[PDB]
Parts: C-alpha cells; structure tokens; sequence
C-alpha cells in the first residue's frame, strides 16, 4: 500500500542544513511503544532502518490517545529548513457556491499522507532516533520513505499527487465533481444513484491502483456534512446548532467568547445584538475577572438564545438562475445583504461591521459594501450579482456624477425598502443671495492650547468665545459651528480652514470628530448653505 | 535557436504574487488558451516545489470575441536584470501620425533559458476553489516580460531593417509587445504602408491612430467678467495663490486689498486700476508653460489624474512638483457613461501610450480612486499588453480647481 508514484524534487532552504537536535529521553514504557509502532512501519515500507551515516536527526515522542501508545515526530526544525511550496489551497469553498447534487459520496484517503513517497534525496533530513532505556547505548535509527506527518511539504505534495491521479478520471467523467480536502474527496454527481455508486467504486479502484488503500465501512462519512459552521444536506444547508451556556458567573473570557460566537452569528441570524454585552468589557482588569451582567445584558443574552433557536436554512447554487443581492442600511455604518436566486431562498446572507472612518458618507459606504460583495461573489460564483439597493437612481447619479473620487456600482436596480440612503445635504453650487454672510475664524496657541473663535457678518452679528485645551482645527471648526447655530436656514460662510476645504469636496456625513459631526448635524438641519474657502492671512 | 542565460538582479527572488479572483467566463478562456499552449509546448504544468507565481487574466482583442491571455509580470520585470534595448527616436513624437502593432506572438518561437522558467510560474483559479489551481510555467519567451522584446532585438531589427532602410522616412519604435510606427504621409498613403510592412511581418508570423503633432499642452485661462463679486474674487484669489507655486511672478496683492472687510459674498466689487493690471500681468504669465522644464531620464515619470466629474478628467505628467512635462484633459468614450472605472482605465492607457511615444517609458500613475474599487474592476476594461505602476491618492481640492481652468478650444477639432 505504498506507491508507484513519481516523487517531487524537494530541496532545503538557501544553503541551510538538515536538522540535528538530540533525542528527548523516554521511559522503557514509551520506548517499547515506538519500537512496536516503528517495526510495523518499517515493514509497511513507510520508513527504513538506517545507520550512523546520517548526521541529521529529529525528536520523536510518545503520546497515547483515547489507551494505546501513538508516536509523534517533531518536524518544527526541519520545517524551518525546508524550502517553500505553493500554498496548498488556503481558499476553501463556501456552501453558497456549491451546486446541489443527486449524490455526494465521501472517500477517506487518511493514511494517504503516509502512502505517498518522499524525495529519495530528502529522506535523510527526516532521520530520527528511538532512544534506549535512559541514555544507554545509542538507539534505533530511522528515516521516512513516504511523506512525513507534520512535515512542511506533506500537505502541498499530497494534494499535487492526488491531482495528477484524478486528472484522468475527471477528464473521463466530466459529469462528476470531486473536492480535494485533506484526507477527503467529496465526490458528487447528478447521475442516477446506481450509476453514481458504480462510478465511485471505479474511482476507489483506480486509487487502489496507485496504492491508495481503500477505507472501511465504519469510517464512512455521511450527510449532512459539517462545514465551517454549517450542515450540508443534499437538498439544502442549515446552521450547526449554536448554544449559549447558561451561567450564574460570567468571566471576561466567557463574555468575550460569547461576543465572539455571537458576532459570527449576526451573519446568519437577523436581530442579534451584543452592544450591552460588549459594555461588560469596560475597565476589565483580568480575563478571569467576574463581571455581573446588567439587566440590559441579561435581556440581550436572553433574546439571543431565542433568535438562535431559529432554523435558518439555505439553498445551493443553480447556474441556470439569476444571482440577486439585496442590501439594507441597518444603521449608520452597518449593512446587511442576502444573495438569493429565487425569493426568500438564500444562498448566503451577511452583515458588515459598522465601518467607522475619518470621514465619508452613506453612498460612499454603500458603494464599498457593494464592492466587497462583488469581490465575494466573483470568488464564489465566478460572476457578479444583480443589485437591489435602497437608493433611488437620481440620488446615485447626483452623488457619483460629481464626487471627486472614482466609484461604481455594477448593474443594479432600486427597491423602496426603507430606510433608503440619501444625501443628508448638498452644499450650494453658488453663494446665496439674500442669506446672511459669516466671516468665521478660529485661533489658538498650538502650545498653550488656549484659543478663541468667532465670526462677523455682513449684517453686524458678531461673537467670540474662549476655549481652553483646544487645537487650531477645532477653533476654526468651532468658528464654523457657531456660524451655523447663530444663523438662519440659509447661510454663506467663508473660511481659511484647510479642513473646511476637504468638507467642501467630500461633504461627509460622518467622521472621527464629534465636532465635525456637530457641524454636520447643523449642516443637515440647514435649508441652504454655501461654504467658501479663502487663503489665510 | 539557443537560450541566452537570463538572471534576476543580485539578491532578488522570484515573484510570489497572489492570483486575484477571476470571472467564470474568464477562467474558461484561459483554460482553453492554456491547454493549447501546453499542446503546442510553450508552457507545461508544474509542481508545488515551484513557490513563485505571477497573476494572469483575460482581455478582449479589438473586433473579435476571441479572448487574449494577459499575464502581469510587473513584479518579474522589476526583478529582472537589465540588458544595458533601443534608444528613443526623438523624431517619433514629431511624425504627423502613428500606429501601434501587436507583435507579442513573435516570442512564442524562442526558447527561454531553462533556469529562469521557474520564475514565470502562474496559476489559473477555479470558481469557489472547488478545483486546485492549474499551475503552468513558460518554456518560450512570454508576452509581457521585459526580457522578451530584448532577447528578440537582433531577430527584430533583422526583419525590420529591409523596411526601415526601404522607407527611411517612416519611424519604427518598439516597446514591450508593441510596435510604434509613424509617418508624415497622407492617411491613405500611411495606412497602406502599414499594411505593406504588415505583410512583411506577416512574412515571418505576426499580425491605434495617433497624431503627436496635435498633443499640445494647454494653458490656464482665468475668468473674465462684466462685474465681479466678492465670491468670484475670493475664488480667483485662492487659485492664483496656489498657482504662484508654479509662476512666482503671479500676484494677488491688489486683489486682496479690495477683499478686505466684511460684505455680502454676492455683492459686486469695483476693480481698481491696480487690480486690473495685476490680473492682466497674471494672464500674461499663464500664457505659457513655466520655463526650465526638461525631462531627466535618471528619474521616474509621474502622471497624476483628477476627476472633474461629468466624464471629464485632467492629468499632469511631471517628474518634479509644478514642473510638468505635459498636462491635458480627457473626455470619456461613447460607452462609459455609467462607469467611472472604465473612463479612468481608458485614460490611463492613453496617457501611458503617450508617455511611451514621447519618452519610451510608462509613467507612474497616481489614481483618484480607491484601491478596492480599482483592483476589483480595471482588468475588465484593460486593453494593452503592458501594465503601468500605480498608487491611489486623495485629490487635493485646489489641484483640481486649478487645472479645471485648462484652456479649451473654440469649438475643438472640426471634423467637417
Ligand atoms: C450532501 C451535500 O453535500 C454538499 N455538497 C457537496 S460536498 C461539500 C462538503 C463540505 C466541503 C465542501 C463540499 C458538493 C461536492 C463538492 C461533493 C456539491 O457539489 N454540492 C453539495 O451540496
């Protein structure tokens, strides 16, 4: 059960050398075990008894499972002195992108790691030693002939080998999809179950051909398949049940795990909340610190248990059908979406953590949500979804058409499902005839942080205020704030504030400054505003 | 023939760039194209012991639906030893008209040194990662690699010479996978000659209408009004002010005088004879580009773009701040009316080609777009074998305001 498979040319890193760390000592009880285990592999062909010619070595240990003694070789060192390979698939498939299959059979190619050969030129760096009863005469020397478990190259190499082998079958059976993942091969089809079964057996046999020994009936996996928090059934997918333990004492860790698992849930279940629980982490002094849950928290944690009792289910990808994506602004910065082909039958749902920045607007954020989604779709369905967005086209056209930055939204359609996104305000194109005119200004000693800010209008109104512990931007921005307060529904404000210039261009509706936020609230409350920038001094 | 040994710059290792996500139809094409190349032996599958990797993608060839493979060796090119190619024909940019030819197929029949091949590794993605990437590697000279056109210089001058010599008046300049040809001949006379040469290139196995003569660098045109308002002056003064970073003889002095006090933003102000002249001097200064600006090969080329909205975009090609080598405007192409990205990328290429045409090197772009927005969609509208470097930036408000003044034609180029 070894293999007549080509080996891959493996080299070490840039001029380094095979590991040479001494063998951790063991008891007679642990030695006997390894010798046992080793003697079997020695014959199974996995390893070969060597000699002193090998200057390299690696630590082998003994750990029993749930009570037979199993062995463990520590390759950390080698792995360090091992060249690099091309990442062995770090991007795994998402259920929302699988097609439903009349059948899906899973073949186990477990020990396969120990079934494929190693680069005959490399096998020396894998050499390890089975000690003798407490540092007596030297022990038994071995070295791996097959891909060693826990070794850097093993995952990459295994998957490559398994690919060459599946090349033919796949080329010969187009109507069949196989998914290579570690020790598994999920093979699915739409052939009649008898046909399916027959083919499977054909595959198994072809494998048996290359020494990839056949599994057992006991170890056979069956639907529903558990995958990244999901339960994959033949006709649909569901969520692996998620339970919030009931406790009388909650530590910081417990509140963080809870928040952790809860957050991941906000992605599939609608209504999840963690705000009140998240307050529980303020001033926490130690992971094990016991934090008493507030009424708001106990209530929150309560509703959640109930939401999680919901049987959210989903559907699989049907290439014949449209890909629709509908988004909702669940709040400033927060967004939700659901990719579906036919109404109410979702492929995938999702939410995006309150995107908080230095200064943007909803439309801009809307756009970002859209792109993250499009990138997501491209990977999952190799195509972009038609978008149903809660924003009129006039709003979009108005925004995008003049915004200083390049932006875009693929084909999309409007859907009146409040709340809709809109432009809270629009600085006037030209100064306002009739409206008052404020000539604002703010000054502060960058060092004494003592400053003042005010304005003078073409109409006589004038104010000034002293501010302690302030910066120049603030004063200026404050200059603008008052102007906005002390003014009517139509104002003309002029300033030599460099920031007010960025505001004129971006016209944000949210930012890192409560102060700027204040200005915005006022900006929004206004009927007509004309911001003007003029050089300072 | 034989393979000339190529090597990376001392200390550089092969590129290991991730493969960005590809659309289904795009992956389909590359799989065809690639199995074809495999058969034809230009490339052959590779193992995991090859850790390098360059991104690949698919574009559309003009007039046809047939897809074209495009690999982004920007990273590999960068780390590739230098072969110090052809100097720049200062006369190219002068010719009345220029045409570009896609001669990247030429290299396909030239072996690549075996030791370098690893560095050309590239992967073909798969929807939802349901299939491991299809890893290949080049055997022949790859399209898009700087090393290619280089190694194929002798073999090119050779096949070109009998035409260059035959037609000493026409200019032929080669860049990356492209060939830039430009004659002064009449349109008819020009195009046919191209075909003539074409058949010539056709004689071995190989198959845009530019006009550098009109690539004038436009001037800044200041406003002009019957009566002027506080605002109008306030605006103007800020622009001139900023602009004095270029033309120092520019003055706002007097204008700032009649701007003292606190009156309605809309109130009309009388222009003092001093402000009048100050403004007139300013117009005279802006009548031409700033003196003393010369291209310096030892320095990178920079191209910045500002979005003027409504489909209009301004750009500046410079190497030193305010010391532009060229400036300009760009209006979108009939069929990009709802796609910002498209216009931007359509422009990048135009500007790059011009850069090539004029200096024989692509400039470094400063794009007024968000990383994610660009990286997600430019490949959708890319149509050149080469790819220019770029960075994403935030357009300073004023910079936009200034160049927004770029002098525009009376009616423009009249195509009767
Ligand atoms: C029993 C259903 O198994 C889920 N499933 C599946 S199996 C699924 C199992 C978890 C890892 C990803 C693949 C497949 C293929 C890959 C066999 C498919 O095409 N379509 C599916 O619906």
């Amino acid at each position: 059960p070894i293999s007549p498979i080509e080996t891959v040319p493996v080299k070490l890193k840039p001029g380094m050398d095979g590991p040479k760390v001494k063998q951790w000592p063991l008891t007679e009880e642990k030695i006997k075990a390894l010798v046992e285990i080793c003697t079997e592999m020695e014959k199974e062909g996995k390893i070969s008894k060597i000699g002193p010619e090998n200057p390299y070595n690696t630590p082998v240990f003994a750990i029993k499972k749930k009570t037979k003694w199993r062995k463990l070789v520590d390759f950390r060192e080698l792995n360090k002195r091992t060249q690099d390979f091309w990442e062995v698939q770090l991007g795994i498939p998402h259920p929302a992108g699988l097609k439903k299959k009349k059948s899906v059979t899973v073949l186990d190619v477990g020990d396969a790691y120990f079934s494929v050969p190693l680069d005959e030129d490399f096998r020396k760096y894998t050499a390890f030693t089975i000690p003798s009863i407490n540092n007596e005469t030297p022990g038994i020397r071995y070295q791996y002939n097959v891909l060693p478990q826990g070794w850097k190259g093993s995952p990459a190499i295994f998957q490559s080998s398994m690919t060459k082998i599946l090349e033919p079958f796949r080329k010969q059976n187009p109507d069949i999809v196989i998914y290579q993942y570690m020790d598994d091969l999920y093979v699915g089809s739409d052939l009649e179950i008898g046909q399916h079964r027959t083919k499977i057996e054909e595959l198994r046999q072809h494998l048996l051909r290359w020494g990839l020994t056949t599994p057992d009936k006991k170890h056979q996996k069956e639907p529903p398949f558990l995958w990244m928090g999901y339960e994959l059934h033949p006709d649909k997918w569901t969520v692996q049940p998620i339970v919030l333990p009931e406790k009388d004492s909650w530590t910081v860790n417990d509140i963080q795990k809870l928040v952790g698992k809860l957050n991941w849930a906000s992605q599939i279940y609608p209504g999840i909340k963690v705000r009140q629980l998240c307050k529980l982490l303020r001033g926490t002094k130690a992971l094990t610190e016991v934090i008493p849950l507030t009424e708001e928290a106990e209530l929150e944690l309560a509703e959640n248990r109930e939401i999680l009792k919901e049987p959210v289910h989903g559907v699989y990808y049907d290439p014949s059908k449209d890909l629709i994506a509908e988004i909702q602004k669940q709040g400033q910065g927060q967004w939700t979406y659901q990719i579906y082909q036919e109404p109410f039958k979702n492929l995938k749902t999702g939410k995006y953590a309150r995107m908080r920045g230095a200064h943007t607007n909803d439309v801009k954020q809307l756009t970002e949500a859209v792109q993250k989604i499009t990138t997501e779709s491209i990977v999952i369905w190799g195509k972009t979804p038609k978008f149903k967005l809660p924003i009129q086209k006039e709003t979009w056209e108005t925004w995008w058409t003049e915004y200083w930055q390049a932006t875009w939204i693929p084909e999309w359609e409007f859907v009146n499902t409040p709340p809709l996104v809109k432009l809270w305000y629009q600085l006037e194109k030209e100064p306002i005839v009739g409206a008052e005119t404020f000539y604002v200004d703010g000054a502060a000693n960058r060092e004494t942080k003592l400053g003042k800010a005010g304005y003078v209008t073409n109409r006589g109104r004038q104010k000034v205020v002293t501010l302690t512990d302030t910066t120049n931007q603030k004063t200026e921005l404050q200059a603008i704030y008052l102007a906005l307060q002390d003014s009517g529904l139509e104002v003309n404000i002029v300033t030599d504030s460099q920031y007010a210039l960025g505001i004129i261009q971006a016209q944000p509706d949210q930012s890192e400054s409560e102060l700027v936020n204040q200005i915005i609230e006022q900006l929004i409350k206004k009927e007509k505003v004309y911001l003007a920038w003029v050089p300072a001094h | 023939i034989e393979t000339v040994p190529v090597k990376l710059k001392p200390g550089m290792d092969g590129p290991k760039v991730k493969q960005w996500p590809l659309t289904e139809e795009k992956i389909k094409a590359l799989v065809e194209i690639c199995t074809e190349m495999e058969k034809e032996g230009k490339i052959s599958k590779i193992g995991p012991e090859n850790p390098y990797n360059t991104p690949v993608f698919a574009i559309k060839k003009k007039d046809s639906t047939k897809w074209r493979k495009l690999v982004d060796f920007r990273e590999l090119n960068k780390r590739t030893q230098d072969f110090w190619g052809i100097p720049h024909p200062a006369g190219l940019k002068k010719k009345k008209s220029v045409t570009v030819l896609d001669v990247g197929d030429a290299y396909f029949s030239v072996p690549l040194d075996e030791d370098f091949r690893k560095y050309t590794a590239f992967t073909i993605p798969s929807i939802n990662n349901e299939t491991p990437g299809i890893r290949y590697q080049y055997n022949v000279l790859p399209q898009g690699w700087k090393g290619s056109p280089a190694i194929f210089q002798s073999s090119m001058t050779k096949i070109l010479e009998p035409f260059r010599k035959q037609n000493p008046d026409i200019v032929i300049y080669q860049y990356m996978d492209d060939l830039y040809v430009g004659s002064d001949l009449e349109i008819g006379q020009h195009r046919t000659k191209i075909e003539e040469l074409r058949q010539h290139l056709l004689r071995w196995g190989l198959t845009y209408e530019l006009h550098p003569d009109k690539w004038t660098v436009q001037p800044i045109v200041l406003p002009e009004k019957d009566s002027w308002t506080v605002n109008d002056i306030q605006k103007l003064v800020g622009k001139l002010n900023w602009a004095s970073q270029i033309y120092p003889g520019i003055k706002v002095r007097q204008l700032c005088k009649l701007l003292r006090g606190t009156k309605a933003l809309t109130e009309v102000i009388p222009l003092t004879e001093e402000a009048e002249l100050e403004l007139a001097e300013n117009r005279e200064i802006l009548k031409e580009p700033v003196h003393g600006v010369y291209y310096d090969p030892s320095k990178d080329l920079i191209a910045e773009i500002q979005k003027q909205g409504q489909g209009q975009w301004t750009y500046q090609i410079y190497q030193e701040p305010f010391k532009n080598l060229k400036t300009g405007k760009y209006a979108r192409m009939r069929g990009a009316h709802t796609n910002d990205v498209k216009q931007l990328t359509e422009a990048v290429q135009k500007i790059t080609t011009e850069s090539i045409v004029i200096w024989g090197k692509t400039p470094k772009f400063k794009l007024p777009i968000q990383k994610e927005t660009w990286e997600t969609w430019w490949t959708e509208y890319w149509q050149a074998t080469w790819i220019p470097e770029w960075e994403f930036v935030n357009t300073p408000p004023l910079v936009k305001l200034w160049y927004q003044l770029e002098k525009e034609p009376i009616v423009g180029a009249e195509t009767f």
